[PDB]
């Protein structure tokens, strides 16, 4: 079972830069490896199909290159449609074909603080048997954020599912939600609920609290 | 004029079977290979199955060997996928795809073309409706001149739901995020907007939440505390 | 106070040397002889075209000059007294053939260097425009060219003095008080001398390492894949079960596709078109469709027919894809054989002329004083001596490249290290 | 448990460039992030620019983009600020930090003491 092993996983970068993606190979698979691009709920398509050829209708920015089983992927001036995730491939026999990990690749901009709210459990809700508290995380960059839950001191055993959109069409920014659930009975047990919320563009943690 | 078009894929409970057939367009499957390929969401591509028909030559993927069958009709020009013993984890979308033969271009190029795909979901379930919950916001806290405010849609299956704000009338500063799969077999999903804080308390927000399987349409209104 | 005394010595007294002479030449004689027998009667390339050349000057020179010393030292006389009928003109006629015979014949050998290293290393450019013509218009043209240049002292540029013990004549290079037409002639032959010896070393270097080159790209891709395709061979006809099976047929179906990838040392100036590697891909295409159909039918399935298989692919390599690689080789060899014959011959060329050149110099503008009496003139005649002695050696080298038992055993040397 | 040193300060003329050095007395500088900080007489600390791990790349601020620069050396493992086209509202005190999670989760946990940098 060949594998392959891409690098890395997320780019961040711009209009205009100079990209280089490298994969490579655990036995020797000759020239037989290929690259596909795809884009958010569309099939992948083909780019390079023998290590260094050009699939017909693919633009020349595309690069191929192999040397000692290490195989090099570049794009010489990036473009906005270039924005996708990217796959290697090796296929020596009809039984053996092997994908890649993926890379995607996003957009650079400078950094930006997010903006930290709170919102208590709603009455009606109360009811039902269940209390949701919900923490937003807006407008931030880059990705990466942490957010730190807690009652009394770290209340991080309690399940807390979090989404966050993809990246903004007009200022490139994130948005985050992280949302906590428990039963009512348990919502009764004590009264102060709290955020904290630590970036990289950030001197000390913001914490935002509510008392029942 | 070449073609890949799959069908046969839908909500089937765990232990069931399946039928998947891609009929190739524009060629003939006996001068060609096809192979079944499948990603689950939000992960990588992964190969399944093999089928020869010139030869008579079939391989199946490890997990996959077992339980699933590949066949070909010629005259009708056609691949079938036979699924047997099907779980949680066959919840994807599935492509066929071709290769050439041995000697020549045909066999370096790999896999030059691919099928639009179809999802199979795999899970015990009914339809049913979801519920509607509100964010109310603080002005006492709401500094700065901005506040927030959002409503929160749980516990409906299956997918899609859609959320609106003031009948479309608010579309900036506004968020929607991805469902979440629950332990319960059920989704959840919130949506958020911002508002300047001189504006909350005199103007009501309606949140509206459609959802099409179980034919459901409920009108939550949000008001400051 | 001459700087030579015996410059109108008019009579010889020595130790009866001439039959030393005559032995010499002899020698000589017999093997320039003998070498020009062998090969170009049994052996018989643009190379030989330019050996056979530089042969044939040598014996016309060997065949002119030791008859003139022998009979001068036999009849017990002086070079100006040994024959009446012209005095000084035997010793004028002396000293310009030995300088035109030994500049000529480092022209030619500059020639075969330059032409080796062109055609070992740019085959285009060799190919285009270097034929047997060129090597057949080599030496009437450097001959010209040195009997032409070594004309100078008859002009007025130099001087051609008598020297100790009234033997021998050279151009004079220990000067007189002081001049600046005797300073000319003497540091430019030199000059001359050193440039051509400067430049067939560097040319000797350059074809050395395009020679490696090509034993490097040989080595690799053929022969590695080669050695790979028969491993994997041997494994599978060396196995049990069918779980290695898959492992080791796709490990040989890889090394055929990189050994197709190849080159051969011939017919690569068109890489496409020519059946010589047409029928190389095809070769490899059928041997890849049977590791195909193997792999198709003992593997899918699960059967025993993997040993025939491995036993038909054995067959099949083994019958038309050795020549190619036995082609490979024996002319590396053959090309290994020529350079060690450059490189003797340079070796000995440069060896045996370097001391004349220190000693032009040495005798003009490199003197605040000189000791002049017995330390000079002794100095003076082993240079004449070993430009002279250059000539025996020649043929031998070819002789001995080309003996029967003897040659035999020196390629059977030199292929090991 | 690390030691920071930060090199530079000096009074400078409007319009001048200066190099601000960064330096962690020993221990590793290369799988971890640099931040520099800035601080007025009568604000508080504000983000100036990170540096990432090698090959990644480096993110500055809002109103540093234009002028200041960060670079890096593994050798010695230490950090460089050179500004340029300074105006009198840039004198502050500044200070530099090391986030500890390898994640690029931004936690400061030491700042060492910082310089003062006046323009006239
Ligand atoms: C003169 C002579 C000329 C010659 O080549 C002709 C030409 C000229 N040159 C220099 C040359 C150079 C390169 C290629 C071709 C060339 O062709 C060859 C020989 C052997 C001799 C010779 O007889 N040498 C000699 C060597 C050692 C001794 Cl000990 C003596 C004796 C003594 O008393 O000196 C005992 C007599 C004589
Ligand atoms: C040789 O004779 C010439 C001509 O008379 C004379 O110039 C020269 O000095 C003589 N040399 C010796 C060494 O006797």
């Amino acid at each position: 079972d060949i594998q392959m092993t891409q690098s890395p996983s997320s780019l961040s970068a711009s209009v205009g830069d100079r990209v280089t993606i490298t994969c490579r190979a655990s036995q020797s698979v000759s020239s037989a490896v290929a690259w596909y691009q795809q884009k958010p709920g569309k099939a992948p398509k083909l780019l390079i199909y023998s290590a260094s050829s050009l699939y017909s209708g693919v633009p020349s920015r595309f690069s191929g290159s192999r040397s000692g089983t290490d195989f090099t992927l570049t794009i010489s001036s990036l473009q906005p449609e270039d924005f996708a995730t990217y796959y290697c491939q090796q296929y020596l026999y009809y039984s053996l074909v092997t994908f890649g990990q993926g890379t995607k690749v996003e957009i650079k901009r400078t950094v930006a603080a997010p903006s930290v709210f709170i919102f208590p459990p709603s009455d009606s809700q109360l009811k039902s048997g269940t209390a949701s508290v919900v923490c937003l995380l807006n407008n931030f960059y880059p990705r990466e954020a942490k957010v730190q839950w807690k009652v009394d001191n770290a209340l991080q055993s309690g399940n807390s599912q979090e989404s966050v959109t993809e990246q903004d069409s007009k200022d490139s920014t994130y948005s985050l939600s992280s949302t906590l659930t428990l039963s009512k009975a348990d919502y009764e047990k004590h009264k102060v609920y709290a955020c904290e919320v630590t970036h990289q563009g950030l001197s000390s943690p913001v914490t935002k609290s509510f008392n029942r | 004029e070449v073609q890949l078009v799959e069908s046969g894929g839908g909500l089937v409970q765990p232990g069931g079977s399946l039928r998947l057939s891609c009929a190739a367009s524009g060629f003939n499957v006996v001068d060609f290979s096809l192979h079944w390929v499948r990603q689950a969401p939000g992960k990588g591509l992964e190969w399944v199955a093999y089928i020869s028909s010139s030869s008579g030559s079939t391989s199946y993927a490890d997990s996959v060997k077992g339980r699933f069958t590949i066949s070909a009709d010629t005259s009708k020009n056609t691949a079938y996928l036979q699924m047997n013993s099907l779980r949680a984890e066959d919840t994807a979308v599935y492509y066929c795809a071709r290769w050439g033969y041995w000697p020549g271009e045909p066999w370096w190029k790999a896999f030059d073309y691919w099928g639009q795909g179809t999802l199979v979901t795999v899970s015990s379930a009914s339809t049913k409706g979801p519920s509607v919950f509100p964010l109310a916001p603080s002005s006492k806290s709401t500094s700065g001149g901005t506040a927030a405010l959002g409503c929160l849609v749980k516990d409906y299956f299956p997918e899609p739901v859609t959320v609106s704000w003031n009948s479309g009338a608010l579309t900036s500063g506004v968020h929607t995020f991805p469902a979440v799969l629950q332990s319960s077999g059920l989704y959840s999903l919130s949506s958020v907007v911002t508002v300047p804080s001189s504006s909350l308390g005199t103007q009501t927000y309606i949140c509206n939440v459609n959802h099409k399987p179980s034919n459901t349409k409920v009108d939550k209104k949000v008001e400051p505390k | 106070s001459p700087f030579y005394r015996c410059q109108n010595t008019t009579s010889v007294e020595k130790g009866n040397s001439a039959v030393m002479g005559g032995v010499l030449f002899s020698t000589g004689l017999l093997g320039n002889l003998l070498a020009l027998g062998l090969l170009a009667r049994s052996g018989l390339s643009v190379f030989y075209m330019l050996v056979c050349g530089l042969t044939v000057t040598d014996l016309l020179g060997k065949c002119l000059l030791s008859p003139v010393v022998l009979a001068a030292y036999a009849q017990n006389r002086s070079l100006r007294v040994l024959a009446p009928a012209l005095d000084n003109s035997l010793c004028q006629a002396f000293a310009f053939f030995m300088s035109f015979f030994g500049l000529s014949s480092t022209l030619q050998l500059l020639a075969m260097a330059l032409e080796r290293w062109l055609s070992l290393g740019h085959p285009f450019f060799y190919r285009r425009h270097i034929t047997l013509r060129l090597g057949a218009l080599v030496a009437p043209v450097v001959s010209a060219f040195s009997l032409a240049f070594c004309a100078l002292p008859f002009m007025g540029f130099g001087k051609f003095v008598q020297y100790c013990p009234g033997t021998w004549c050279f151009i004079q290079m220990v000067h007189e008080e002081g001049s600046l037409s005797v300073l000319g002639y003497s540091v430019l032959y030199s000059s001359l001398m050193a440039l051509l010896v400067l430049a067939t070393v560097l040319c000797n270097l350059g074809a050395m390492r395009n020679l490696y080159a090509m034993h490097r790209r040989l080595q690799a891709d053929l022969e590695d894949n080669w050695e790979t395709l028969n491993d994997n061979l041997k494994v599978i006809e060396k196995a049990d079960n069918a779980a290695q099976v898959k492992d080791a047929l796709t490990k040989m179906r890889a090394a055929a596709l990189d050994a197709q990838k190849a080159t051969p040392p011939k017919l690569e100036d068109k890489s496409p078109d020519s059946p010589e590697m047409k029928d190389f891909r095809h070769g490899f295409d059928i041997l890849v469709g049977q590791i195909d159909d193997a792999l198709k039918l003992a593997n899918e399935g699960k059967v025993k027919e993997a040993q025939a298989a491995a036993e038909q692919l054995k067959t099949t390599r083994n019958a038309y894809i050795q020549k190619y690689l036995e082609r490979a080789r024996s002319t590396l060899l053959e090309e290994l054989d020529a350079l060690l014959l450059l490189a003797l011959m340079t070796v000995l060329f440069t060896m045996c002329s370097l001391p004349v050149i220190y000693r032009a110099y040495y005798g003009a503008f490199k003197d605040v004083k000189e000791k002049n009496r017995t330390s000079e003139e002794a100095e003076d005649l082993r240079a004449l001596r070993f430009l002279s002695v250059i000539s025996i050696v020649n043929p031998w080298i070819f002789i001995i490249f080309r003996s029967p038992v003897f040659r035999i055993f020196f390629h059977k040397i030199f292929i090991r290290p | 448990q690390v030691q920071l040193q930060e090199s530079g300060g000096g009074l400078v003329q409007p319009g001048g460039s200066l190099r601000l050095s960064c330096a962690a007395s020993g221990r590793t500088i290369s799988r971890y992030a640099m931040s520099w900080f800035r601080q007025a007489p009568g604000k508080e600390r504000e983000f100036v620019a990170v540096a990432r791990r090698s090959g990644d790349g480096a993110f500055y601020a809002d109103s540093v983009q234009g002028r200041f620069t960060v670079s890096r050396d593994d050798a010695k493992n230490t950090v460089y600020l050179q500004m340029n086209s300074l105006k009198p509202e840039d004198t502050a005190v500044y200070y530099c930090a090391i986030d500890s999670d390898t994640f690029y989760s931004g936690s400061y946990d030491y700042w060492g003491q910082g310089t003062q940098v006046t323009v006239s």
